[PDB]
């Protein structure tokens, strides 16, 4: 029983995330954005941050130990656990980061203080996000299908 | 619409991309909208530039509370294109911030285009 | 450079409260 | 008040309007300004040179 | 080391192991089994569940019946390739490289990946037929199987236009599109290695747009890429880059165009001689070469990309006319017009409009006047080319020695054209300064 | 009077590594994707 | 001063920049047969005028003046026919206007171009400016940000194909421009192409020639052929 | 719209998944004093519940 | 059914196969002064009880972990560190345990034992002749 409640829990988060910002649960999903509102407090708590903070909002005890003993800061924080930042691989991953928190800012931004006519439908309410998504989905794909390094082919004899 | 601190009048859209420029060589400028709400979180911000003619201007919109929370003066240039050549960045830069110093001819520019960003107000 | 930026948020924090506090210590009235 | 000058130093002189929205103002920076009226836009700066007759360049 | 080089050699040209180590990891190198388990298969296992995934093979397709009598019969568990003689092994070749064009389709699936490695553990074909089993594997090199493959394949033995695939053996990750595009560009052996593959394919009908969709992908974007390089600015370095280009190209876009069984490939080859026509600044009559074959070529089912690789090939021309069979056979086309309105919503068929009114002016034939007529009416071509449209046809009229019946009755109706295109033809009349009335009262009494 | 139409290299780069070779548009698809980016209409 | 002026494409006009910056910029207009002055042409900027050109026909000129007011200014009805401003530009440094077969009423040249102080030169078609309106803000048909320093020259084909523009204050800082297709060429100028600090740039009359001379004195001369 | 239901419940959600974790290795232990190889055939929890029930 | 592999073809063990995989020293600088402490426990106690001389070349193991003694569940009232006592490191634990005092007494004895007789003794004695 507390895993069907559970379930339809984890249904109204998404039906509740949906209805407050679609913008950015048309990019990262419902879960990772109620990750993100909780720390910040609020929607226009969120939406003052600049991308490099909804970066790494999570990672903060490893930020300010690395920022006060000249360490190397982490590369992200509640935003490894999106959908798209775990298909790259490599240094793609903290490139795509960097990319979707950035995404992230502007869409939080949009969700939170940009009015509509209240006729207006979700596929045009989701339109930052949607836009976003492809463009970054793009993105991803170039900097997996970047090649790798040329090589001399060499011969059984070395020639 | 909601860029109500408009700056219309050409004469002082020239001075505001002037001291623009002129802070920028400085090197007295942060550039982009995420590096603006930094320096006006921090407190180090002087002076806040926005562009009217961002094409969702809803993702600017977040300055003026972190401005009116922290008394630092914002104004809305027309042209976004204007600003960013005029940061000297090749691209469309959509807000700007620029910092203060201890003493500076720059900082007494700074102080006199303040007061005419209050002017506007 | 990170690390100054941190220590400055810190001690600007510090200078904030000690002046609040310093004035809440200690032609004005027609 | 509709609008005011960026320069402190611009003082208005005279005045009179073009149509029921447009009003035509004279300053004494050489700048003959045309505000309207509704919004309180500027149209348009229309300016004037310098007096090469004397001194004192702001005519 | 002289020596050492020529022993070199022959141990890379040698192909059946001689000590029992060579043999264990020739007999290692699998698709589907792990090593440690295929080190230790005999021939009847293997057998026996590869034969098991061409029966599923077998059922889903019809033609794989004559490689159940040769290719995979119980008899051909025993036979080692190596002991049979030059021809055997170059008639062992053929069917291998037939079943392959054949199984290309399909390979997306376990039974035929299951059949490809009774191939690869029986006859060695990674190591006999590396260039057909490469090139069959490599419009799938986005897929683990391609990778496998790749793990499994010697490196002295590939041929030398797939040695782009070196890093990717080093590392055991997919090669991209890029790659393959970027030697494609560099390498004529390697474009010659895909085309020869599909159009070899394309011949036997074993075509599947697949392949159809990778070969015109890698050919439009190559060609691309080969234009840029070839743009010189020296006017005899760019003439011979011309030459370079088209004597690299003409064979394959020459059967590609005029494959008529094979409409895919046919569609593939007009778009990679569109964007000949386009980037490459070409001569006026190699693209009446490239028209004549189109037009030679098309069927009903590429025709409307038939006209549309056709504008583009009639627009980027320097001279006027076409150059006969093109208006010809676009005579024979059925709704010439409406089409053309249809494509000149997005693609400017305006000089195409003009070299087929011209072509068909040039004809003392009389059953082209409505396509004239319509072509004229249309509103397709600008004011100057309809006045000299109209220009040439009363100078054909006065050429002329019935005929002149119909030539009067449609000059008649073009005189009486209702919009822009008969204010057009009365002000063309004014400035030829003849009367409308003399021809008029000459064909009305 | 017309001219050689100029096509950066990465959009038609674009148009092809969208998808795979299977499971890709039809070639008339293509083929029409290829011509309107190739087309020199303003 | 007399230093920076025009003479009309016809031969009857010569169009000379007063020295009178002011936060506007005049310039007075002299017949060239009795070399009297007939006219005179004032825009308002900030200051003066950064360049301008007589229109194809030989009405009337486009005058651009820094900070970005750019004015159609007729010969006919001898005012001002338009004001446009150039995108984002800080301010203007150079100007040029050619080709044929432009608008009837803006003096049937099809292209403009004007470049800025910043580096970077924009290129307008000339049938995009008309709404006789003017749009108060047209946009480019391209935009070029390839030289970094100030755009110091400025100079159209005469049979309007090309477009030659340069920055004096890089070495080899020189780009020639196709058109109507606003493609820069990158065959040339090469690394070793000895250019120089481009100081002027001029088209022959049948546009076969290019000459360049650089600010040491020197005059080289490069074929066009197609 | 308000978010703090959004920050409720997705506190609540992070309380449920630790307590209904701890549950479960419960009912594991609770349970593999009749039936041990239970928990080593089914290491999913849920799936492990509904067998017992 | 039966799939195509994923080929995964691309020194010192990390783990000991016979020791239930003790992971290797991540050699952190408090593991360091951890160590350091343990092979000077014997002067820590200060001689109220000595330990087994055990002096290799390298103090540092291969194979370490640090752990916490959980719990004895016959004695818990004194047996058992409090809150304000239950510190990170073991270093910590000797700071904050008592005669530290006495480590500081013993280091000034040994300081003006070995100040005796170097140099500022010669300075003071060519002063005094200089005088």
């Amino acid at each position: 029983e507390r895993s069907e409640y559970r379930r339809q829990l984890a249904e109204y988060l998404q039906n509740r995330m949906k209805a407050i910002s679609p913008n950015m649960t048309e990019l990262i999903g419902a879960l990772v954005g109620a990750r993100l509102i909780a720390h910040s407090g609020s929607l226009v708590n969120l939406a003052k941050n600049p991308g490099s903070t909804i970066q790494i909002l999570g990672a903060e005890k490893a930020l300010f130990r690395a920022l006060k003993t000249k360490h190397a800061t982490p590369k992200y924080g509640i935003i490894y656990h999106a959908s798209l930042v775990g298909q790259a691989s490599g240094p793609n991953k903290g490139k795509i980061a960097r990319q979707l928190a950035a995404k992230i800012a502007l869409s939080v931004r949009t969700d939170a203080f940009e009015d509509f006519p209240e006729n207006a439908d979700d596929e045009t309410r989701a339109a930052v996000g949607i836009q976003a998504r492809a463009k970054l989905e793009n993105n991803l794909r170039l900097l997996e299908g970047k090649p790798l390094n040329k090589g001399v082919a060499l011969g059984p004899n070395g020639i | 619409s909601a860029a109500w601190p408009k700056a219309e009048d050409p004469a002082l859209v020239q001075e505001l991309l002037d001291c623009v420029q002129q802070a920028s060589h400085y090197r007295q400028l942060k550039k982009g909208a995420n590096e603006t709400t930094k320096s006006v979180n921090r407190g180090t911000s002087e002076l806040v530039i926005l562009a009217a003619d961002t094409q969702p201007l809803s993702i600017v919109l977040h300055i003026p509370l972190i401005c009116e929370e922290k008394n630092v003066p914002y104004v809305y240039v027309p042209s976004k294109v204007a600003l960013g050549r005029a940061c000297g960045v090749s691209r469309a830069v959509i807000a700007v911030s620029l910092t203060s110093n201890e003493a500076s001819d720059l900082n007494s520019k700074i102080r006199a285009l303040r007061d005419k960003v209050e002017r506007l107000a | 450079l990170g690390y100054v930026r941190t220590m400055r948020n810190i001690a600007a924090k510090e200078l904030k409260e000690l002046e609040e506090r310093y004035v809440l210590a200690g032609p004005k009235k027609i | 008040t509709l609008t005011r000058t960026p320069s402190k130093k611009t003082k208005f002189v005279s005045i009179a309007f073009q149509s029921h929205n447009i009003v035509i103002v004279g300053c004494s920076n050489s700048t003959i300004c045309a505000y309207d009226v509704r919004t309180g836009t500027m149209l348009r700066q229309m300016t004037l040179g310098t007096d090469l007759t004397g001194g004192s360049k702001n005519i | 080391s002289s020596l050492a080089q020529q022993l070199a050699q022959i141990a890379a040209n040698s192909r059946s192991s001689f000590n029992v180590k060579a043999l264990k990891a020739s007999h290692s190198k699998s698709l589907i089994w792990e090593p440690r388990v295929a080190v230790s298969q005999t021939f009847a296992e293997i057998y026996s569940q590869c034969y098991e995934g061409f029966k599923e093979l077998c059922h889903l397709d019809s033609r794989f019946v004559p490689f159940d009598a040769t290719l995979f019969s119980a008899q051909s568990q025993e036979v080692d390739r190596t002991q049979m003689t030059a021809e055997e092994n170059a008639a062992l070749d053929k069917r291998v490289d037939s079943f392959l064009h054949l199984v290309g389709s399909r390979l997306r699936l376990m039974p035929a990946i299951k059949a490809v490695e009774w191939l690869i553990r029986r006859f060695r074909i990674h190591e006999f037929n590396t260039g057909t089993l490469l090139a069959t594997f490599l419009p799938y090199h986005t897929i683990p199987a391609f990778v496998t493959l790749l793990s499994i394949l010697p490196v002295q033995r590939i041929p030398i236009e797939y040695r782009f695939l070196d890093p990717y053996i080093k590392s055991l990750t997919p090669p991209p599109r890029a790659a393959i595009v970027q030697q494609a560009t560099n390498r004529p052996d390697l474009l010659s290695a895909i085309s020869r593959y599909t159009l070899d394919s394309c011949r036997a009908k074993q075509e599947y747009p697949g392949l159809i969709s990778f070969w015109g992908g890698i050919m439009a974007e190559a060609v691309n890429g080969m234009i840029d390089k070839m743009r010189s600015g020296r006017r005899a370095i760019q003439l011979e880059n011309d030459h370079l280009l088209l004597q690299q190209i003409g064979p394959v876009l020459s059967e590609a165009m005029v494959m008529k069984d094979v409409p895919g490939i046919q569609i593939a080859s007009y778009m990679v001689v569109a964007i000949l026509a386009a980037k490459g600044s070409l001569n006026d009559n190699i693209l009446t070469a490239f028209m004549e074959q189109l037009v030679h070529g098309w069927t009903v089912d590429t025709l409307r990309p038939g006209l549309v690789c056709l504008t583009m090939l009639a627009q980027h021309r320097s001279a006027k006319q076409l150059s006969g069979r093109v208006a010809k056979a676009v005579i024979k086309v059925p709704d010439l017009v409406s089409s053309l309105r249809d494509i000149s919503k997005e693609h400017q068929v305006d000089k195409l409009a003009n070299g087929l009114v011209l072509a068909f002016v040039d004809r003392g034939d009389i059953r082209t006047l409505p396509v004239i007529n319509s072509l004229l009416l249309s509103e397709l071509l600008q004011e100057k080319q309809a006045k000299v449209a109209y220009k040439a046809l009363l100078l054909a009229a006065h050429k002329i020695d019935n005929i002149r019946k119909q030539v009067g009755s449609a000059l008649v109706r073009l005189s009486q054209a209702e919009g822009d295109v008969g204010d057009a033809i009365r002000t063309a009349i004014q400035e030829v300064d003849f009367n409308i009335e003399e021809l008029e009262l000459k064909l009305g009494a | 009077d017309t001219h050689a139409v100029v096509v950066a290299p990465q959009r038609l780069a674009e148009i092809f590594n969208a998808a795979p070779a299977f499971a890709m548009p039809p070639i008339e698809d293509v083929f029409y994707q290829v011509a309107s980016l190739f087309s020199t209409k303003p | 001063t007399m230093e920076r002026f025009r003479v009309s494409p016809c031969g009857r006009y010569m169009a000379l920049v007063a020295s009178d910056k002011k936060g506007g910029g005049m310039l007075n207009i002299i017949n060239v047969g009795t070399m009297q002055w007939i006219a005179q042409a004032r825009i308002d900027g900030r200051h003066g005028v950064a360049d301008f050109a007589w229109w194809s026909d030989g009405n009337g000129l486009t005058i651009a003046g820094r900070d970005g007011q750019v004015t159609e200014w007729s010969m006919i009805t001898r005012r001002t026919v338009g004001i446009w401003r150039d995108e984002g530009s800080i301010g203007g440094t150079v100007m040029a206007l050619g080709g044929r077969n432009g608008p009837a009423e803006l003096g049937g040249d099809r292209w403009v171009a004007i470049g800025s102080n910043s580096g970077i030169l924009n290129v307008y078609d000339r049938n995009d400016l008309i709404e006789i309106r003017i749009k108060k803000y047209p946009t480019p048909t391209r935009v070029f940000e390839q030289l970094t320093t100030s755009i110091s020259v400025v100079a159209f084909s005469p049979d309007g194909q090309l477009l030659a523009f340069g920055s004096q204050h890089k070495k080899d800082a020189l780009r020639l421009v196709h058109l109507p297709s606003c493609t820069v060429y990158r065959n040339w100028p090469t690394e070793q192409t000895p250019l120089g600090r481009v100081t002027a740039i001029a088209f022959s009359s049948k546009s076969d020639v290019l000459a360049v001379g650089n600010d040491v004195g020197r005059v080289r001369l490069w074929e066009i052929r197609g | 719209k308000v978010d703090v239901m959004i920050v409720h419940a997705v506190a609540l959600l992070d309380e449920l998944d630790k307590e209904l974790n701890v549950m479960a290795m419960r009912v594991k232990e609770w349970y593999g004093w009749h039936f041990p190889e239970l928990g080593k055939i089914l290491p999913d929890n849920l799936s492990y519940a509904r067998v017992v029930l | 059914e039966l799939s195509v592999r994923v080929p995964q073809l691309p020194g010192p063990p990390d783990t000991l196969s016979d020791w239930y995989n003790i992971p290797r020293t991540n050699l952190t600088p408090e593991l360091k002064r951890d160590l350091q402490l343990l092979r000077m426990r014997d002067v820590v106690a200060m001689g109220k009880q000595f330990f087994k001389k055990d002096n290799r070349k390298d103090f540092v193991p291969e194979y370490c972990q640090v752990g916490t003694i959980i719990a004895g569940a016959t004695d818990g009232v004194s047996g058992r560190l409090t809150r304000k006592e239950r510190k990170r490191t073991i270093v910590e634990e000797v700071l904050s345990s008592d005669s530290v005092s006495k480590y500081k007494r013993k280091y000034h004895e040994i300081q003006e034992h070995k100040k005796s007789g170097r140099k500022g003794y010669y300075k003071k004695l060519m002063a005094a002749r200089k005088r």
